[PDB]
């Protein structure tokens, strides 16, 4: 994330972060119930073998409300591309349920109409992750968010280099020094209604971070409903 | 009019029927007796950010 602010104890309690052998964050996801995770098909190609944490706002500390689990199955959308990074969604389930607690809770899925016409119509949504803090900068110690605004389809399209799909949505801004970054990627992308917040968007990719009539672009998770419902059944 | 205003006083989801609106809740809440609020059945409810 560059630029925003820290998530302060117990607001961005969904947050997840996929750890490598190492036990260094290189993705993020979202808690969507006490066995599943939403995050982004790419981030599935940058590691071999890895595990879920939960409930870390400071990764150089030990606060007490932090949760590691293992990942039973990887659920791939089939229709994913490298090339566009079209269908950029994955759902993983844990071996063990998490225990939910402070720091540490699901977003809510909304329904695709409503998500639709009265979620993504809001002025804006909130990313956050532990991911880059400059274009080429090293990645945050500290779980950090950000209001972006929705962008104009029209306009992102106009100012893209790549394609922008039917999956896929915009938000952040032309200029101001605030985006999402690399390693903030398959995090979430969520929108307030009434103090309630639903998931909306997962963070995929952008022509650097935070550049001159550049936005962020984001799956467009009311798009795979379905899916993620077909998934968590099975 | 209806789901267009104000959300149709739903406190989540709206839907139009037959000129009526029909609130509903995500999974975790059920629909309050005034049939527009929604109420968590457990501790830890979706969407809400955790205070203890
Ligand atoms: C253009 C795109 C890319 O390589 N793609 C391949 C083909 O499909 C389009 C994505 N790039 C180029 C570099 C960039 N990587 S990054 O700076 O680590 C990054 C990753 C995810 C991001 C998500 C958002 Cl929302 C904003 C900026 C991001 C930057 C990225 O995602
Ligand atoms: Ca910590």
């Amino acid at each position: 994330i560059v630029g925003g602010q820290e998530c302060k104890d117990g607001e961005c309690p969904w947050q997840a972060l996929l750890i490598n052998e190492e036990n260094e964050g290189f993705c993020g996801g979202t808690i969507l119930s006490e066995f599943y995770i939403l995050t982004a098909a790419h981030c599935l190609y940058q590691a071999k073998r890895f595990k879920v944490r939960v409930g870390d706002r400071n990764t150089e500390q030990e606060e007490g409300g932090e949760a590691v689990h293992e990942v039973e199955v990887v659920i791939k959308h089939n229709r994913f591309t490298k090339e566009t990074y079209d269908f950029d969604i994955a759902v993983l389930r844990l071996k063990t349920p998490i225990t939910f607690r402070m720091n540490v809770a699901p977003a809510c899925l909304p329904e695709r109409d409503w998500a639709e016409s009265t979620l993504m119509t809001q002025k804006t949504g909130i990313v956050s992750g532990f991911g880059r803090t400059h274009e080429k900068g090293r990645q945050s110690t500290r779980l950090k968010m950000l209001e972006v605004p929705y962008v104009d389809r029209n306009s992102c399209k106009l100012s893209s280099s790549f394609i922008i799909t039917q999956n896929m949505f915009c938000a952040g801004y032309d200029t101001k020094q605030e985006d999402a970054c690399q390693g903030d990627s398959g995090g979430p992308h969520v929108t307030r209604f009434k103090d309630t917040y639903f998931v909306t968007g997962i963070v995929s990719w952008g022509e650097g971070c935070a550049r001159k009539g550049k936005y962020g672009i984001y799956t467009k998770v009311t798009a795979f409903l379905k899916w993620i419902d077909r998934s968590m059944k099975t | 009019k209806l789901c267009s205003l104000d959300n149709g006083d739903c406190d989540q989801f709206c839907h139009e029927e037959q000129n009526s609106v029909v609130c509903s809740c995500a999974r975790g809440y059920t629909l309050a007796d005034n049939g527009k609020a929604c109420i968590p059945t457990g501790p830890y409810p979706c969407g809400k950010q955790t205070l203890e």
